[PDB]
């Protein structure tokens, strides 16, 4: 009765489907932004049900008075919470105001607690986040110690600012923000620098330390916490090149050598560390769970299918299908903007004709099976479902926007899985995303809604209650969180790794604390759950006497000792004589002549070694080489210019691009150094197996290029002012037809393109690389949402759920192809480290001799080396020092030196300096103490170990820093030199690695991981100078557009360089190759006299510039997977060795 | 909402607003609104937050403002029963192409 009917209904499945179904709804009801009133009964209804379902759990836990209720379930915990929270809401007043409303989404949390499945899933991520302990304490040391670095260098350095002249006075007109240049509506006062190499200024614009800060005043490098804000910021490459650009233009372009550091140090080998411990997790936690689990109709209609059944299994008509759907793809794929009818006739009557032989074949081949006997193979049901809806929106023709249904004819290029096995792989793992792995998705999703709703509620108000503090016109960003879709895209963002530009906004608008605290929760649960994904749906997927005489004497001249050596000098010099051909080289006349000399000496002696290889050889053991080829083949190239320029066809068409093939030149030393020609072996046996699926992933995204066209490609074309580059609203000009109107009315609308769009298939793939590379995709999604239609002025978000097919793409042809290819790339690396027998490729044969050395350097302790010091006063000092509290003391020594050392900051007093300098003078003299005490304990030696000898070192260095100080203030002056000289203390904070037994481990593969990746690194380099030189000979003299602008271009050599580290990573290259893709007027002025040079013309073309810069993507990106691997393979073999 | 108040006394019409980061040249006007009447009861302006109202209109004489908050609430002093009706503050900041109407207090004079 009482408690037997209440029993009952607690444990029947109804129920939790019913409270399944109850807080689905809720969910879907909590997604507005503004709750009618309605809605609030139907809250009500909602506290109803959830009482009455705490009220079955109360009465069947604590019936008839036991002692108390339902209280050991975490979940319990939080259902007690919500329905608390819910009933003492109801009670009239908690604020008036109201900010716990955010609170009630913990409500929707309540999923995990039913759908089953899930506890094990969150449970088993915990598990995955333990392991991290060591990884985050080694990487918030390091963000530290390069947080002080940054600290003491640019200390201030970002406020730099170009102050102008005026029509007892000061520090006042020194703000104000209306004498500092602004650079044509940037909105961030243009830095500036007294140095040489450093941001230079404008007539009457002089360089003053004086104004906030870069951005909103979030961006400095003083007051320790935004150093380390900075640095987080540069660990994750988070529009890091703004920080790179900011910085070298006020400090000076001779501090990249930080950001290379920087770069190289954090951005690097934190995110390898921590994807491989994440990844070792994550292994043995299947290995685990793998090891536990082991313990007259009908007659008729017989007799007319009878021939038709007989028909088609034996000939190649499947094939013939096969063809037909090839050829169906290239129709489709021939699709464009322009046409002329004389061509989307031949389309139109190809996609009826395809349309037609595709469901006459289905029609015909159904009745060989027998219907309900023919939908069972799963490709058959897939294929009918295209044939009908192919005849269904075939005779509709009035889908306004909805015309997508012409795209849905594409999938049938999926039925080539039946004989490509790879597109089947692919098609594998998109389907067990939704299969074995739907719940682990079911849960990211849960958590990509719970996220999207509390930034949401938490700052929804505030992002409209103060627009105008991030505006221009007050009203709202084109990211927000206002409302549940602009909020889920933001979420969407952060997760692809663009967290900090809307941090800004966000900051700015609703308190620093709350939003940094959402958003670093956030990017760090959201990105551990989709590595989490990601290596989940990895790891289970693949789970003469004379003549005679002289042959033997030039094959004693070639494979001489000094020989080589003397080629490899040439070249090396050869090389470098590229590097001065800068602007200024028809300034100098001193250089130039002697560099025309050296190009025909080094061309003559090249020629003569080649000869000499020749005869020592013989043509058959040459041309059977692929390095003599290459090498040939340049020596070809050059005496092809050799002759244009010496029998009189001095300058045409061709001999002048030919003197840019010079650019190959230092091709030559790839076959000299092993390091190279190591890698670029280990690079060509693996190459094969990379086009194999590039071929899949090119098909994937042609599917995606061709749904774009037909979406877009069209409506990219737009009407702007050229006044101000503005946006012509729909109230002014509507379509083509009124901005026609306005040019003939003699006015300035400029009827202009994208420029990257998808009005082609091949503007499609390139499109795609930017939204995939998310370098760029931000022109190109604000282009495409207000796509309003073709030949129509586009207007602000008007088609804006289009967002949804850049997410769709950005899921599929970014996350399972990169993940479908690293599942190969770990096939196709097992095999070769199989075949090899031996171990560690990237490495040469000498190398390795010094990696074996190390292996036992590293594996090994001492033992008692310390006699005594005999019998004396010393001996009771030794008892003293040597004990463990000594140790550890002067440990919490030094963190709290580090702990004074954080508290630097840029514009301090006096007093506060003075009493700093003193507390750091007591830290150095006790330090002093420590060692020269040390030094009478252990007075025989005291330099067996290493720690103690850098502890040495460090003392001296800080003896030396403190010893000149003085000196800076009478004899040679540079304070510049001393904020770098007073960065010799930090040297002390690294003694903290003494102790911490454990991140001197990962420091170690770090050092085992050094010589294989130094290869590597010189390949890198060697392939930076040869696109370093096609820059500056084919870039360097571009317009000066959004990318390329006077301290970052292609002028010179140091110019080129700097802007090939920073695209190495991929980084900002849509802007850099933005002014390349210019053609012609009104964009540029082909006809320019621009001084210090014959050359003419203000733009490049943009057939190469997309060939340079789409090559180096492709490039850098394959070398830098291979160093990736470089350090993961070493840090598997270090961990699965201890 | 709703105010009660009693024949021959005075009330308090509150309205306060907030600015996230300030204004300039801020303009108020208290409305009255009944079945056959409307009136423009006050109005003022407000240089910037760190300023005190000024009124440039006022249509009653039994209307005072309260002084300050972000506050620009009236007294009404003397109710007679013709005071019953709808009063409605609005707020426009032109600077920020920004108008708020504050919530319409139905007063309800009574004996
Ligand atoms: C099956 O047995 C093989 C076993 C090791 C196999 O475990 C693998 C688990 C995934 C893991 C950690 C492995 C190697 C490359 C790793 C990738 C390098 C890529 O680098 C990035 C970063 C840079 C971007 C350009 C894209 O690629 C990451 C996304 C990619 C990456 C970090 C994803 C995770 C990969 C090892 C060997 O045992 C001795
Ligand atoms: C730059 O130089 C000017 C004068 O040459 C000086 O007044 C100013 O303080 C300097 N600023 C910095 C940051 O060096
Ligand atoms: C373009 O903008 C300028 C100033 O921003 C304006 O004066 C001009 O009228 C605009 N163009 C047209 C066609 O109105
Ligand atoms: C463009 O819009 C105007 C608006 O009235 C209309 O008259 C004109 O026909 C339209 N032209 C096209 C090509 O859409
Ligand atoms: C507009 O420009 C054309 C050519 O530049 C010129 O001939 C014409 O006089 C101008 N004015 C008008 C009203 O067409």
């Amino acid at each position: 009765p009482l408690r037997k009917i209440a029993i009952k209904i607690l444990v029947h499945s109804l129920f939790s489907m019913l409270i399944m179904c109850t807080i689905l709804t809720n969910c879907v009801f909590m997604t507005m932004s503004n709750p009618p009133d309605w809605t609030k009964n139907v809250e009500y209804t909602f506290t109803g049900i959830y009482t009455f379902e705490s009220l079955i759990k109360i009465i069947a836990r604590g019936f008839c008075l036991e002692d108390f209720t339902f209280l050991r379930d975490p979940w319990n915990w939080l259902d007690f919470t919500v329905i608390t929270f819910a009933y003492v809401t109801e009670f009239v007043d908690l604020g008036n105001v109201s900010a716990l409303r955010t609170f009630r989404v913990l409500r929707a949390l309540k999923t995990i607690s039913v759908i089953p499945g899930l506890k094990t899933i969150v449970g088993a991520l915990i598990q995955s986040v333990k392991k991290l302990s060591d990884v985050m304490i080694l990487t918030v040391f390091c963000l530290s110690v390069f947080a002080l670095i940054g600290l003491q260098l640019f200390m201030g350095n970002l406020r730099n600012k170009c102050i102008q002249w005026p029509p007892f006075d000061w520090k006042s007109y020194i703000q104000d923000s209306r004498y500092h240049y602004f650079l044509e509506g940037f909105l961030d006062a243009l830095l500036c620098g007294n140095s040489s190499d450093a941001g230079q200024c404008p007539e009457g614009y002089m360089c003053v330390k004086a104004g906030r800060n870069p951005n909103y005043g979030y961006t400095s490098f003083d007051t320790f916490s935004w150093a380390f804000l900075s640095l987080f910021r540069l660990m994750t490459q988070d529009f890091w090149e703004n920080l790179y650009q900011l910085t070298l233009r006020a400090a000076g372009k001779t501090y990249m050598i930080f950001f290379v550091l920087v770069i190289f140090l954090g951005s690097f080998y934190l995110i390898n560390l921590i994807l491989a411990v994440v990844a070792m997790a994550y292994e043995e936690q299947n290995q685990a769970t793998l090891e536990e689990a082991e313990q007259d109709c009908s007659p008729y209609w017989l007799k007319v299918k009878h021939v038709v059944n007989l028909v088609v299994m034996d000939p190649f008509v499947d094939l013939a299908i096969t063809i037909c759907i090839v050829l169906n793809t290239l129709f489709m794929a021939m699709e464009h903007y322009p046409m002329t009818d004389h061509f989307n006739n031949v389309l139109t009557v190809g996609n009826l004709v395809f349309t037609g032989i595709f469901t006459a074949e289905m029609f015909l081949k159904i009745i060989a099976m027998d219907p309900y006997y023919y939908f069972q193979e799963g490709w058959n049901i897939f294929d009918g479902f295209i044939v009908t809806l192919s005849l269904v929106e075939l005779g509709l023709a009035n889908v306004e926007g909805l015309s997508v249904l012409r795209s849905f004819r594409l999938l049938r290029v999926f039925k080539l899985a039946k004989s490509w096995p790879t597109l089947n792989m692919l098609i594998k793992i998109i389907g067990n995303s939704v299969g074995a792995l739907g719940n682990l998705t079911l849960v990211l999703a849960i958590i990509v809604f719970i996220f999207a709703v509390v930034g949401m509620q938490l700052f929804g108000k505030s992002y409209k209650d103060c627009v105008c503090k991030i505006a221009s016109d007050c009203q709202l960003p084109r990211w927000h969180m206002n409302d549940f879709f602009h909020s889920f895209l933001i979420v969407f963002r952060v997760l692809c790794g663009e967290w900090i530009e809307t941090m800004w906004d966000c900051m700015e608008v609703a308190g620093q604390a709350m939003c940094l605290t959402v958003f670093m929760m956030v990017m760090v649960i959201g990105n551990l759950v989709v590595l989490n994904l990601f290596l989940a749906l990895l790891l289970s997927s693949f789970s003469g006497k004379q003549w005679w005489n002289l042959r033997r004497t030039c094959f004693r001249i070639v494979e001489h000792n000094w020989f080589e050596t003397f080629i490899v000098f040439m070249i090396l010099l050869s090389s470098g004589a590229l590097a001065f051909e800068d602007i200024y080289i028809d300034q100098r006349k001193t250089i130039k002549t002697m560099l025309e000399y050296a190009d025909k000496v080094f061309t003559y002696i090249f020629i003569l070694e080649m000869l000499l290889k020749w005869v020592a050889y013989g043509y058959q053991t040459y041309f059977t080489n692929a390095w003599c080829w290459l090498d040939f083949l340049i020596v070809d190239v050059s005496l092809v210019s050799l002759t244009a320029n010496a029998l009189g066809y001095s300058e045409l068409g061709a001999i002048k691009s030919l003197r840019t093939l010079r650019a190959l030149r230092p091709l030559r030393a790839l076959s000299r150094f092993e390091g190279m020609r190591v890698v670029v072996n280990a690079l060509l046996g693996a190459i094969p197996s990379i086009m194999n699926v590039l071929l899949v992933c090119l098909i994937f995204w042609l599917i995606f290029s061709i749904m774009g066209v037909n979406l877009f490609a069209g409506k990219f074309y737009h009407c702007i002012n050229t006044t101000t580059g503005d946006r012509f609203d729909i109230e002014d000009v509507n379509n083509h037809t009124d901005c026609l109107k306005l040019i003939e009315r003699n006015e300035t609308a400029r009827w202009k393109n994208v420029k990257v769009n998808f009005d082609n298939v091949g503007f499609g793939y390139l499109s795609l690389l930017q939204v995939a590379t998310f370098k760029g995709w931000m022109d190109i999604m604000y282009a495409a949402v207000d796509s309003r239609n073709v030949e129509l002025q586009p207007k602000y978000e008007e088609s804006l759920y289009m967002y949804l097919y850049f997410v769709i793409f950005i899921i599929f042809g970014s996350f399972f192809t990169l993940n479908l290819f690293i599942g190969v790339i770990i096939d196709n690396f097992n095999q070769q480290k199989k075949k090899f027998g031996g171990q560690d490729i990237f490495m040469t044969e000498e190398q390795k001799k010094y990696y074996n050395a190390m292996k036992k350097l590293g594996s090994k302790k001492p033992q008692k080396p310390i006699p005594r010091p005999g019998n004396k006063f010393q001996g009771m000092v030794f008892d003293f020092v040597t004990r463990q509290v000594f140790d550890i003391s002067i440990m919490i020594l030094i963190c709290l030196n580090m702990v004074t050392m954080m508290v630097e900051t840029d514009d301090q007093s006096e007093y506060v300096t003075t009493i700093l300098s003193r507390i750091n003078l007591v830290f150095i003299v006790l330090f002093t103490g420590e060692c020269v005490l040390k030094l009478i304990s252990l007075r025989h030696y005291y330099f067996t170990i290493g720690w103690n000898i850098f502890d040495f070192v460090v003392v001296i260095l800080s003896i030396v820093g403190m010893f000149l100080a003085e000196l800076i203030e009478k004899y040679f002056v540079s304070p510049t030199l001393f904020r770098v000289i007073r960065l010799a203390r930090i040297g002390r904070i690294l003694r903290l690695i003494k102790g911490a037994k454990g991140i001197r481990t990962l420091l170690f593969a770090l050092m085992m991981s050094l010589p294989a990746l130094f290869n590597i690194g010189l390949l890198l380099f060697l392939v930076m100078f040869i696109y370093a030189i096609f820059g500056m000979s084919n870039f360097a003299y571009v317009k000066r557009e959004v990318g390329i602008d006077d301290m970052f271009n292609f002028e010179t050599f140091g110019n080129s360089m700097i802007c090939l580290f920073q695209i190495t990573t991929s980084a900002g290259w849509d802007g850099l190759l933005a002014p390349i893709l210019n053609s012609k007027p009104p964009d540029c002025d082909p006809n320019k006299v621009n001084p210090g040079s014959s050359v003419k013309g203000d733009c490049g073309n943009p057939s190469v510039g997309i060939f340079f810069f789409v090559s180096y993507i492709i490039i850098s990106f394959l070398v830098v997977v291979n160093m990736y691997i470089a350090v993961i393979l070493e840090n598997f073999s270090v961990a699965t060795e201890e | 909402t709703d105010i009660y108040a009693v024949n021959g006394t005075e009330i308090l019409l509150p309205c306060t607003f907030s600015s996230c980061f300030g204004f300039e040249d801020l303009h108020f006007r208290w409305t009255y609104n009944s079945s056959d009447a409307f009136k423009i009861l006050i109005e003022g302006t407000v240089k910037n937050e760190k300023s005190d109202p000024k009124v440039t209109l006022k249509d009653d004489d039994r209307i005072t403002l309260v002084g300050s908050m972000n506050n620009i609430s009236i007294v009404l002093r003397d109710l007679e029963f013709s005071d019953t009706g709808k009063y409605t503050c609005h707020v426009k900041n032109p600077k920020e192409n920004n108008l708020q109407h504050h919530a319409t207090i139905f007063l309800q004079v009574v004996d």
